[PDB]
RNA sequence: GAUGUGUGCU
DNA sequence: TCTGAATCTCTTCCAGCACACATCAGGACGC
DNA sequence: GCGTCCTTCGGAAGAGATTCAGA
């Protein structure tokens, strides 16, 4: 390829064939004047090191190099390896029709839609366009179609709506791990520069919205665009190929909003008034006349297929909340009310969607599944459920389960010191005593926090489960543990360093008071190990998988 | 007091513990480095004066002659840092060095020469360095760099576990020189000692001991000591040393002057061993049988006939004794080969040594240094020679033998560069000993073993690869010399000088292309400590322990600033407080602790020094005297920390922020976050783009100001005054009479830099943060810089944020932002981008830029002048005609798709030999205007400046006001005065009047010249017009913004005003966050910062409504000195009494949008402090405020987060990432859709890709993903005209890649072929 | 093991395409072996319908037919 | 087209 | 002193997608 | 300016070559 002036490009393949066409043309020319012996002999070892290289270069010796001390690659390292012709170029290749952007929330979706671009639409299907166009009869040549598209006017976007209809594309993360990173959804045209992806389908994808981009493709012929709408379609995608659970899971908003609505607290604006059905709690919760946590009894017609396929109605007055009887608006008939009268949290509502596709079928649980993101999402709105800096409730007495660890390990340090164990196994007890410690501060907090709520029962004081923050967004499963918990308002622990090892000390404390200027650093050991160990140890494992894929 | 820079907003500081070190210059390592490089050494130690004097004097081959180096010196560059840019060329200073070639007369060695000839050769071009460390290499600006390395020394590894398979732990040293060949040094699974010179294939060590002269006795009597046996009259006796008896088995009853001490089989104990002591004995009896385990050291020769009977190293046996009892020596010597403490390794090593002399070692030596060549006596001992002991090919540097001689525990550091005998054998000895169990092996980690080569010294080493070059060519040329004629330049060939110092520093792993996107990005780039590059580790052989932070790091390197990805932990960066020591080793302050008092006193203590002392920690508290107010203080002594009492202590951390790096110690409430946030705050910190108007944090931690100043963007004035005139585009300071001198006193003037493009198609641009006549100090801002505001460093805007979740559109981790922050055009960003049409004469003749471009009307046209180029300020969009360029049959430039933009600046520089095009002239006409308009400019600035100094001398002795007025003001010097010194004042002031003027015409006469000049360009291209864009980018849904604690975001959502959440005085909220965020990832820093800026603007709301109503001056005052005074003890103390009651009115309203915070790194704010300055205020201590739906009008049922948090716009636009790619351009070799966004390419369906359609079952989606829109070529156009045709069907072939396969296996010697 | 049962397929297409090109070939070479195109990764290598899915049917067709 | 460096999300 | 067991030595492998920047491409010597 | 030309340094695993030892 010629550059910029009169240089040409460095090739390496044209590098070999000049070097084995100059030997072998000295080594013809010394074959014809008789030269002697040790030349002609030099000449044709030259001319076999030159074939070496120019064949596999690097087998031998020393692989020759082009310029700066780097090895040009011969007729084996381009068929060869990650960067050859058998991984790069024909396993894998690259596409037209195809496109790229980051990705926003867009939560007004439904399961089998995503947001496309303006802007980008008219560049994938310029084609499809173009067919339109001149069938329509607006352009007469594919010029003045390609002049039309490109300047934009106001009939190509209604011809863009109109071959965008039906027409699924492929919407698929950078590493695509599993089947499910390649999913088809019906574009919604959008204005902006960002594709809306809709939150069902984010763990799938395991896809959050902090700066990734994700690769559209357009499926062209019939039979592509029926695989996309048979096989590939997020609607078709609800449960995950490895296990029967279900894979568009609500996740860490959704539970939250259920999880606030479906719950009790003894008291409310109205608790022991008794409803007439779902739609008089959700009028009364509207109107601000009865909370959303009120105990109120509720008469609900729930159906039963426990026949061979009829629903038979059993109406019933059962003890249930505002907010359960709210939430069942929305629950198919079919299923029973045993699974909105508790507090839901993710486990919860993954076997309510689990239960609702194993009884009903595939067109109510994707209903399902849109009507309880819509529900999750307006009453998490609803709520203001925020975090605070109050809400990381200290525990009043970590630090004499503290000081009892510490006189343990002193005892521990005593002990070794006189002969009674060897350094492997202070080691191992320090570690244990402090582990110990660490859970016992962690349930000291953890009781402080889950029932930390003395409030009256209209009369003397009563006890319940907290409506703290932290703790709600914890025990719901929206996003947080024990250990993430714990760390903030109990005690860090102990680190973990790059090759394995557990650190020997541990630290004393939490992510609501401060570190010290050396427990922050030896909290770093952990901190670049849980960072070194992805990027230099996730090759190893999709090394796994692929040494897997391409033995099955 | 505060100076005028700091009265003016002055931030409220919460830090506990006073500072007793101010923080140092941040790029003084680039700065000193290059300056010990680029400067004149009288001594020679370091620099070019270095570098010379290690090859000059430079003789030919004994021919008679010598070139010798004299001097050296640096002219002026011929084009400065802004004209370097502008152009494209290097900013360097050539090398003018002083030569002198002297031949000597014939038949005398050392008698007198025929000619001493002498002239300055140009040889090379050396890159001088800006004031700010960055170097302009290709008018793009490059930052060299500082490099991790293991110091030149010999280093005992361990080598342990893994080898051998069978748990062996073996032992090697390697001898790692600064410059010439490795020593490597190993042990053997059967403990034999294997040298390795090179890495390149084992031989025992025994071959370099005779290498080295010396005998098999001499060998065992250097690693072995002596064991006599005596010949008596009868038994054999051996002489004992009572010592050796230690820890093993007697193998009979041992005894001395008759009675038995140990029985048989008995273990020798300490208390036998000091018994045998206390008895003063040295002789016992020994059977015979027992010396047929040892080994005879001296060879012994027949007394009678003089034959050898035993040689060296061989062992003993019943006969070989008999025979030697026969013989009559009665001196038997043998080698004390203890079976754990004194191993026989270097007797197994001779035992499987092949070699016999010195000449058969050099010869095996030769043979695996270069093989396939017969070795002869010269050649080896040449190779031998030249490898370790000459100064030519091998080079131990100062701090490599510093470090030879430290790790040998030698006393003296001084010594040669090259080996010595000695020194291997002492590395022998120090690697048996540590085989033994006496000693112990180093890590490699450890920063007391890891230098520093910063930019001048590795400029130093590639000069010194340029000289040898030409040092080369001059020993080959100058025994073939035509004297008499020969003149010092002739055989001086600038071209390797140049060459290799232009690849070191245009195309190197180490000059990296700047990341200059806001002031922190450059002074965390130019402070960077990179593990890479050449002498360093590649990542893919990098271990685990490499990538760990070491105990060491602590306040040498930054333990949580390391970029992520493949290179983690190899990319370190410097702390705040850390140096470079004078070997190169990093240092770090530490206050020196008396016997109990903590003084003032800063030592700086390298790696290894750190550990010999036991150093306190900054957060120990004192009593105004130094004393420790506890008993136990927790200190780390020896790279682990323990409570230690407060007499054993003598050092002490001087800040909490030595520890952390100047990019980590911008983030408030570090102590609060998690590391990993920690680092991710600190790169998001880093990439963030300045915005149109700057804020500053409301929440800070005080180092904003450091950052601000010593990065370089602002123009910080030199010497003190009053601000004369204020420009927008530049600023002149009237100089006080204190800082002026006698002469050449005038005025300086700061020419501001305006709107231009950075290395990120950023906008930097400097606008002046003084008024008209404002009194200004030394070294306070005059010109804030690229998110700077008043001289602080601001990266991003104080947004008012609310953490709550809002129907979805903040779900994962997206932002949900009002349409108030768009419309105030809060995070609007200047993105200058340029674009060059480079018009190449090809073929068929030359190109040209007329403005007639065929078959495209006037529409396009009609921007374009006369001459074919844009006019200057038109509002161009993506597709229109910028410069219109016409290839011999239209190629003209064109703005990239989906970007508009205005043309601001448009350049054209035109070969010498192109005549000229109207608009070029055109431009030449207003640039030669405006340069003789700023050089006339100045001259009658600081020449008004100068009357004004000669009125004001004039004053003195005999003034008359009123004829001053009414006489013109060329007759002002030498007016009424008498002949004193005063006199001389005025003709000196007169002088340099003239000379002012007379440098003014010249420089005009050289700015004439240097404008219609030629700007040599590449081969082959005769003009260039590069046009430069300037877009505005609004925020939109799709781009990120992050926090200062790591907590990114993607915009989902610009939502109206009347939607956004509003508390009860109707205040609508900017920003809504996701609570859920700040559980999960632990940065609970932003729920602090939040908290802090909610006080904050508390705190501005309350001095704004005192001041909108216009109160006076004492209600005011009373307010901000209660708002300074809150804390529980702080080191701020500032009183409001001594402002003169107008420097608080400024303060005043400074502090009306919210007043700033200072929150140390980990001496930061406390909950309770916060609580407090929230209850100064008059909103909720608990941070939480009521509000109420936007749209539905009802409270939401729970107190939200409300407060202000300093949000970030990181510079991955969602309009740099959008791409879409429908049939367009394809590949070369496979035609296949090209890859990128800035060519039109096609995203890559891989081979993971693949798989999860071959799940899916879908073979028609996978066989058009892979054929269709693919490799294939005649079904791609098939379906092409298919999908425009109304078909959508496909006719698949055979993808291209797969026949490229074919014939590329084919070009081998194998046959693949297709059956049918 | 997974990499050896990968290696040692009746298909020297997949084994070359999988590891060690070189080896693969020479010994598919030496030996003259002929592949058959029975799997997916060859199939995705030729350019044709995998033997999968939606292209089961036709490979089921295309194999009985001769 | 390949190198070298920096970067984003996993 | 022949043949399994052990050791030595050579070989091949080390995730995915994407973005930005610069530099190379024969450079020495004859003409 | 045109223009023809002739370093060393990770690390686990596997295979195939030596090399041992042991009956
Ligand atoms: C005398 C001076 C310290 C003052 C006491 C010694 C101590 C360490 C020495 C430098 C280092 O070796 C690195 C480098 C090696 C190169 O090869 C030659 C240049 C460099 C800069 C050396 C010059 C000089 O010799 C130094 C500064
Ligand atoms: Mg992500």
């Amino acid at each position: 390829v010629p550059l910029d002036g009169g240089r040409f490009a460095t090739s390496d393949l044209n590098d070999l064939y000049r070097r084995v066409i100059n030997r072998n043309n000295r080594l013809k020319r010394l074959l014809d004047l008789a030269a002697p012996d040790i030349i002609v002999r030099n000449e044709k070892r030259m001319l076999q090191e030159a074939v070496d290289a120019l064949l596999d270069n690097g087998r031998r010796g020393r692989a020759i190099t082009g310029s700066n001390k780097r090895p040009l690659k011969s007729l084996a390292d381009m068929i060869k390896g990650k960067q050859g012709r058998f991984r790069q170029n024909l396993l894998g290749k690259r596409v037209d029709y195809s496109g790229r952007s980051v990705i926003t929330v867009g939560p007004y979706l439904r399961l089998h839609q995503c947001g496309l671009p303006k802007k980008m639409a008219l560049e994938l299907f310029k084609p499809f366009i173009y067919g339109k166009l001149e069938l329509r009869g607006l352009a007469t040549t594919i010029k003045a179609a390609k002049k039309m598209v490109e300047r934009e006017e106001a009939v190509v976007w209604d011809i863009l709506d109109e071959v965008i209809r039906e027409h699924p594309v492929l919407l698929n993360r950078a590493p695509t791990l599993h089947r499910l990173g390649i999913q088809a959804f019906e574009p919604v045209l959008i204005e902006g520069k960002a594709i809306q992806l809709h939150p069902l389908v984010c763990a799938a994808y395991n896809a959050d919205f902090d700066g990734d981009q994700m690769a559209v493709h357009v499926p062209l012929t019939l039979e592509a665009q029926l695989e996309a709408r048979a096989l590939m379609m997020s609607t078709n995608n609800i449960l995950s190929p490895a296990n029967g659970e279900p894979i568009i899971v609500p996740s860490q908003d959704v539970v939250l909003g259920l999880y606030y609505m479906t719950r009790d607290c003894v008291n409310a604006k109205g608790e022991g008034m008794v409803l007439t059905g779902p739609k008089e709690a959700e009028r009364l919760y509207r109107s601000g006349l009865a909370s959303l946590h009120a105990r109120v009894k509720v008469r609900i017609t729930e159906y039963e297929k426990d026949a061979n396929g009829e629903l038979v109605a059993k109406t019933s007055l059962k003890d249930t909340t505002v907010g359960r009887a709210i939430l069942w608006m929305i629950v198919p008939k079919g299923l029973p009310y045993s699974i909105v009268n508790q507090a839901l949290g993710k486990k919860a509502i993954s076997k309510m969607l689990n239960t609702c596709y194993r009884i009903l079928g595939l067109k109510p649980t994707v209903i399902f599944a849109d009507q309880i993101m819509y529900t999750g999402f307006a009453y998490a709105a609803r709520s203001g459920a925020s975090v605070g800096i109050d809400d990381m409730v200290i525990p009043e007495k970590k630090h004499e389960i503290i000081s009892e660890a510490e006189a343990e390990v002193a005892e521990i340090q005593e002990q070794f010191q006189s002969g009674l164990v060897t350094a492997g196994e202070r080691y191992n007890k320090v570690i244990d005593i402090w582990a110990a410690a660490n859970d016992r501060v962690s349930k000291a907090m953890m009781d402080n926090l889950q029932t930390e709520t003395v409030i009256n029962r209209d009369g003397q004081e009563e006890k319940q489960v907290s409506f703290n923050s932290i703790y709600m967004m914890a025990d719901s499963g929206a996003r947080g543990s024990a250990a993430q918990i714990r760390q903030l308002a109990g005690m860090r622990g102990l680190m973990a360093k790059p090759d394995g090892s557990i650190i020997e000390t541990p630290i004393t404390a939490n992510f609501r008071e401060g570190l010290n200027v050396l427990q922050y650093f030896i909290s770093t050991h952990g901190a670049r190990k849980g960072l070194a160990d992805t990027a230099l140890k996730t090759a190893n494992s999709g090394y796994l998988t692929r040494r897997l894929v391409d033995v099955a | 007091v505060y100076s005028y820079t700091e009265k003016k907003r002055i931030r409220k500081d919460f830090g506990k513990r006073p500072q007793v070190l101010d923080v140092p210059y941040l790029l003084s390592i680039q700065l000193d480095s290059f300056q010990k490089f680029i400067e004149q050494d009288p001594e020679g130690q370091y620099g070019l004066e270095a570098a010379f004097r290690s090859v000059f004097p430079i003789q030919s081959y004994s021919g008679n002659s010598e070139l010798q180096y004299v001097s050296y010196r640096l002219g002026e560059p011929v084009f400065d840092v802004q004209e370097c840019q502008i152009r494209g060329v290097t900013y360097s200073a050539p090398l003018r060095v002083k030569l002198r070639l002297v031949i000597y007369e014939r038949e005398a060695p050392e008698g007198t020469v025929k000619d001493i000839k002498e002239q300055e050769v140009y040889m090379g071009e050396i890159p001088l360095m800006t004031d700010n460390g960055t170097f302009v290499i290709n008018g793009t600006e490059r930052v060299i760099v500082s490099q991790l390395h293991r110091s030149p020394g010999v280093f005992f590894d361990s080598d342990k576990g893994k080898t051998h398979s069978s748990g062996k732990v073996l032992y090697n040293a390697r001898i790692i020189p600064y410059r010439g060949s490795w020593l490597d040094f190993e042990f053997d699974p059967k403990d034999n000692l294997f040298v390795r010179i090179d890495r390149r294939r084992k031989l025992p060590a025994t071959i370099i001991l005779r290498a080295l002269n010396y005998t098999t006795e001499q060998i065992l009597d250097l690693f072995f000591e002596k064991v006599i046996f005596e010949i008596r009259d009868n038994k054999l006796q051996m002489e004992l040393v009572p010592e050796r008896l230690r820890g093993e088995t007697a193998s009979f009853d041992i005894e001395a002057n008759g009675k038995v001490y140990v029985e048989k089989g008995r273990r020798i104990t300490a208390r036998h061993i000091r018994q045998l002591e206390k008895d003063d004995v040295k002789l016992i009896e020994v059977p015979v049988e027992y010396i047929a385990g040892k080994v005879v050291a001296k060879d012994y020769i027949d007394e009678s006939t003089g034959e050898l009977i035993c040689a060296a190293n061989m062992e003993l046996s019943l006969d070989l004794l008999a025979k030697l009892s026969q013989s009559g020596h009665k001196r038997i010597e043998t080698l004390f080969t203890n079976d754990l403490d004194h191993g026989p390794y270097i007797s197994e090593t001779l035992r499987v040594d092949p070699t016999n002399d010195r000449l058969s070692a050099l010869v095996e030596i030769y043979r695996m240094m270069r093989p396939g060549e017969p070795p002869t006596r010269e050649a080896a001992e040449s190779l031998f020679e030249n490898l370790f002991f000459s100064e030519d090919r091998y080079d131990l540097s100062a701090v490599g033998r510093m470090k030879f001689n430290r790790s040998l525990l030698r006393e003296e550091i001084e010594g040669s560069g090259i080996l010595s005998k000695d020194d291997i054998i002492d590395v022998m000895k120090k690697l048996i000993d540590i085989r033994n169990g006496k000693g112990e092996v180093d890590d490699i980690d450890h920063l007391g073993n890891r230098r520093i080569r910063s930019v001048g010294e590795m400029a130093e080493n590639q000069f010194r690869v340029g000289l040898v070059r030409v040092e080369r060519a001059v020993k080959e040329r100058l025994s073939l010399g035509d004297l008499d004629t020969l003149m010092p330049q002739d055989m001086i060939n600038a071209k390797p000088i140049s060459a290799a110092v232009k690849e070191f520093f245009g195309s190197s792993q180490l000059s990296q292309f700047m990341d200059q996107n806001n002031p922190l990005s450059e002074i965390t780039h130019k402070r960077r400590i990179s593990a890479l590059g050449p002498g360093g580790l590649t990542r893919e052989r990098a271990g685990f322990e490499v990538r760990d932070v070491h105990p060491t790091h602590y306040g040498r390197v930054c333990p949580i600033e390391t970029p992520e990805g493949p290179n983690i932990g190899l990319i370190n960066s410097l702390s705040v407080y850390a140096q470079t020591n004078e070997y190169g080793f990093l240092e770090t302050p530490y206050r020196k602790v008396t016997d109990g008092v903590v003084t003032d006193e800063i030592h700086y203590l390298s790696a290894i020094e750190e550990g010999n002392y036991v150093i306190a920690q900054a957060n120990s508290n004192l009593d105004e005297e130094g004393h420790f107010v506890e008993d136990l203080v927790t200190c780390r002594s020896k790279g682990e920390s323990s409570l230690f009492s407060r007499d054993q202590v003598d050092y002490m951390d001087v800040s909490t922020q030595q520890v952390v790096s100047v990019g980590a110690s911008l983030i408030p409430f570090l102590e609060h976050d998690d590391a990993n946030r920690a680092l991710m705050g600190a790169n998001m910190q880093r990439q963030a783009v300045p915005t149109l108007r700057a804020d500053k944090p409301l929440v800070g931690t005080g180092m904003e100001r450091a950052v601000a100043v010593d990065s370089g963007v602002t123009a910080v004035a030199k010497r003190g005054g009053v601000v004369q005139y204020v420009d927008a585009s530049r600023i002149v300071i009237k100089v006080n009479e204190d800082e002026m001198y006698p002469g050449e006193a005038g005025i300086d003037i700061y020419n501001l830099t305006k709107y231009t493009r950075s290395n990120q198609n950023t906008c930097i641009n400097q606008m002046p943060c003084v008024s008209l006549g404002e009194p200004v100090e030394r070294g306070d801002v005059l010109a804030d810089g690229p998110s700077t505001d008043l001289g602080e460093l601001a990266l991003g805007q104080n947004m008012r944020v609310a953490f709550m979740p809002w129907n979805g559109y903040n779900f994962e981790d997206s932002i949900l932002v009002s349409e108030r922050v768009v419309q105030e055009d809060r995070f609007t960003t200047i993105h200058i981008q340029e674009l060059a049409c480079v018009s190449r004469d090809t073929k068929l003749g030359p190109e040209e830029i007329t403005a007639d471009i065929p078959n495209v009307g006037e529409a396009a046209l009609s921007k374009l002048d006369e001459s074919g180029i844009v006019y200057i300020g038109a509002e161009v969009t993506g597709g229109d005609i910028l410069v219109g360029k016409v290839t011999p049959k239209d190629s003209s430039l064109r703005v990239p798709n989906g970007v508009s933009g205005t043309v601001i600046d448009v350049q054209v520089f035109t070969r010498d030999g192109v005549e000229k095009d109207k608009r070029a002239l055109e431009i030449e006409e207003m640039q030669l205007k405006q340069a003789k308009k700023d050089l006339s400019e100045e001259l009658q600035i600081l020449e008004a400046g100068l009357f004004s100094r000669i009125r004001a001398v004039l004053v003195a002795g005999g003034v008359e006001a009123e004829k001053l007025d009414k006489l013109p003001r060329d007759r002002w010097l030498e007016l009424g005065l008498t002949d004193e010194e005063k006199q001389n004042q005025l003709e000196q002031l007169a002088e340099q009047y003239d000379e002012l003027k007379h440098e003014f015409e010249k420089k005009l006469e050289a700015k004439r010249r240097k404008i219609t000049q030629g700007d040599d360009l590449a081969p082959g291209v005769l003009k260039i017009v590069k046009v430069y864009l300037a877009v505005k980018r609004r925020i939109q849904p799709g781009d990120k913004m992050a926090g200062r604690h790591g907590n990114k975001g993607v915009i989902s959502k610009i939502n109206p005003i009347e939607d956004m959440p509003y508390d009860e005085n109707g205040t609508p909220v900017d920003i809504v966050l996701n609570p859920l965020g700040v559980p999960s990832r632990m940065n609970i820093g932003q729920i602090l910062e939040t908290h802090l800026g909610m006080a904050a603007k508390g705190i501005g709301d309350k001095i704004n409504a005192m001041l909108k109503q216009q109160q006076e001056v004492a209600k005011l005052r009373e307010f901000i000195q209660r708002a300074y005074d809150l804390g529980a003890d702080v080191r701020q103390k500032v009183d409001l009494s001594t402002f003169s009651d107008e420097e608080v009115m400024r303060l005043a309203e400074n502090l009306r949008k919210g007043m700033p915070i200072a929150t140390p790194v980990f001496d930061g704010a406390k909950e309770a402090e916060i609580k407090e300055l929230l209850k100064l205020g008059d909103l909720p201590t608990s941070g939480q405020i009521r509000l109420y739906d936007g749209r539905t009008g009802e409270q939401f049922e729970r107190p939200v987060t409300v407060g202000y948090m300093y949000m970030l716009k990181l510079n991955h636009l969602v309009d740099d990432k959008m791409h879409a790619r429908s049939t367009g351009s394809y590949s070369l070799v496979t035609q296949q859709p090209l890859g990128g966004k800035a060519q039109f390419g096609g995203q890559r369906f891989g081979e993971m890709e693949v798989w999860a359609l071959e799940a899916y079952g879908a073979a028609y989606t996978l066989q058009e993903m892979l054929t269709v829109k693919s490799d294939d070529v005649n079904g791609r156009t098939k379906m092409y005209k298919n999908i425009v045709d109304g078909n959508h069907q496909m006719e698949p072939g055979m993808p291209e890649s797969f026949n490229v396969l074919l014939k590329e296996i084919r070009s081998l010697g194998i046959n693949i072929e297709l059956e049918d | 093991g997974i990499t050896k049962a990968s290696l040692a397929t009746e298909s020297f297409i997949s084994a070359a395409s999988f590891q060690e090109t070189t080896r693969v070939l020479t010994e598919a070479a030496v030996a003259g072996k002929r592949d058959e195109l029975r799997g997916l990764k060859e199939n995705v290598i030729v350019g044709r319908l995998i033997p999968a899915g939606t292209g089961y049917a036709y490979h089921q067709d295309r194999m009985r037919r001769r």
